[PDB]
């Protein structure tokens, strides 16, 4: 399950998160059936 | 590339042995072989075929009789029967595949025309 | 070796195209299934939905 | 079981004549229908492959044509060294069976 949320116009400085309540919604559900133990992000 | 025969003599009905035919260096495990009957008073008759995958196909009238054995190093194919009913007055010629698509590897072999009857050698 | 598909041959040697269907029941992802019975719509009365 | 029948069985009087010998079958079969040339006291031998080919070393007068369960062969040369018998067999079909037998002879 992958859930997503996007928030525009972040006027606060990009540090230690803003303050606010934002619920999340279902985006992608996949019947893959594999194992997960660790992950690594991608940077370009 | 020729063939080697092992056989001869006279046997009584109900007795069976290992009829044996060998090659002169041809592959015996990884090859196709065929056995046919050459008999007096009739033409050639199909008996059996053995493939390189270890599958034997032979007639349904002689079912539950044929036990074939392909030796890995002795190059001599063996065949064993059971419960002879005295119709083996013939010879088992061993042969290869005559043609797959286009091939002239057609070496044959001979044998001894053995008989099976109540009367022994006299 | 090659098949011979000449038109001069009858039933037994002519090409018969065959497709094999075989399923798997070891892993269970609950996918691949067929639809059936998509009926009409009913309004403003009793409904056995 | 496949049953092959042939009309030209015993051509004892065919000496120095045009030969039109042939083999047929009950069920219709393709070109995979070969022949056996059995000398007296020795194993059968192949001259024609797939009813349309020729053995590597043979006289060139031999020509066999097989199409539509009808294999026709000729021997225009009546050499004395080929006093033998001819057989007809079909293969690549379960089961492989042999013909009833034909006689060829020169007086």
């Amino acid at each position: 399950k992958i859930y997503s949320k996007h928030t525009p116009i972040i006027v606060r400085e990009p540090e230690d998160l803003p303050q606010g309540f934002s619920a999340l919604e279902p985006l992608v559900d996949l019947p893959i059936g594999i194992n997960i133990t660790r992950f690594q992000t991608l940077l370009a | 590339v020729q063939l080697v025969e092992s056989g001869g003599g006279l046997v009584q009905p109900g007795g069976s042995l290992r009829l044996s035919c060998a090659a002169s260096g041809i592959i015996v495990s990884s090859n196709y072989m065929s056995w046919v009957r050459q008999g007096p008073g009739k033409g050639l008759e199909w008996v059996s075929v053995i493939y390189s995958g270890g599958s034997t196909y032979y007639a349904d009238s002689v079912k539950a009789r044929f036990t074939i054995s392909r030796d890995n190093s002795k190059n001599t194919l063996y065949l064993q029967m059971n419960s002879l009913r005295a119709e083996d007055t013939a010879v088992y010629y061993c042969a290869r595949e005559v043609v797959g698509s286009n091939s002239n590897m057609d070496v044959w072999g001979q044998g001894t025309t053995v008989t099976v009857s109540s009367a022994s050698t006299k | 070796r090659s098949y011979s598909f000449r038109p001069t041959y009858g039933v037994g040697h002519q090409p018969y195209r065959v497709v094999v269907l075989s399923f798997e029941l070891l892993h269970a992802p609950a996918t691949v299934c067929g639809p059936k019975k998509s009926t009409n719509l009913v309004k403003n009365k009793c409904v056995n939905f | 079981d496949i049953q092959m029948t042939q009309s030209p069985s015993s051509l004892s009087a065919s000496v120095g004549d045009r030969v039109t010998i042939t083999c047929q079958a009950s069920q219709d079969i393709n070109i995979y229908l070969n022949w056996y040339q059995q000398k007296p006291g020795k194993a059968p031998k192949l001259l024609i492959y797939d009813a349309s080919n020729l053995e590597t070393g043979v006289p060139s007068r031999f020509s066999g044509s097989g199409s539509g369960t009808d294999f026709t062969f000729t021997i225009n040369s009546l050499q004395p060294e080929d006093i033998a018998t001819y057989y007809c067999q079909q293969y690549d079909n379960l089961p492989r069976t042999f013909g009833q037998g034909t006689k060829v002879e020169i007086k």
